[PDB]
DNA sequence: AGTACTTG
RNA sequence: AGGA
DNA sequence: CAAGTACTTTTTCCGGT
């Protein structure tokens, strides 16, 4: 569909990053992070594509 | 006054059971929710929904 | 315990 | 690990 | 090409490793 779903969209080019409601840290005590799984392997994300970038 | 059957009587051991009401006993009516899905909490220690 | 699927 |  | 393979929805709702 020309308009909400065109072949070359299935290709990520730009990530959307939720936010915290959908990945909240479990915030223990008052000096203590607890970040979700989902930031821990948003972070990794980063990490991949900073190395690439700089790499290239 | 008297029965007009005849009950079967006599002893039989019983056990007592590890399941008693008051330890099982639950109401909610507005009450701690989970963080993620912002729905009632699990459980009646934690007095979930 | 079955079903489309998958891999030899 | 238990409950109907 | 077929056998043997993985997955899957595989009943519901109620103490704490
Ligand atoms: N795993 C399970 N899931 C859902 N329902 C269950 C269940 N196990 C038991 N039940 C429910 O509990 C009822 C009672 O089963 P039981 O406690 O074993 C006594 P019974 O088999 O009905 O014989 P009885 O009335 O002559 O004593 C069932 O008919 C069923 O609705």
């Amino acid at each position: 569909n020309e308009v909400f779903s065109r072949p070359e969209w299935m290709i990520l080019t730009c990530l959307p990053v939720p936010p915290p409601p959908v990945r909240p840290s479990i915030s223990f005590n008052e000096s203590q992070r607890g970040e979700d799984d989902l930031t821990f392997k948003l972070a990794d994300i980063l990490k991949a594509n900073i190395s690439l970038e700089t790499l290239e | 006054k008297k029965l007009m059957a005849q009950i079967f009587f006599g002893p039989t051991y019983y056990q007592r059971l590890r399941h008693m009401v008051d330890d099982k006993i639950h109401a909610r009516a507005r009450g701690p929710m989970q963080v993620l899905t912002r729905q009632p909490v699990e459980g009646r220690s934690r007095d979930g929904g």
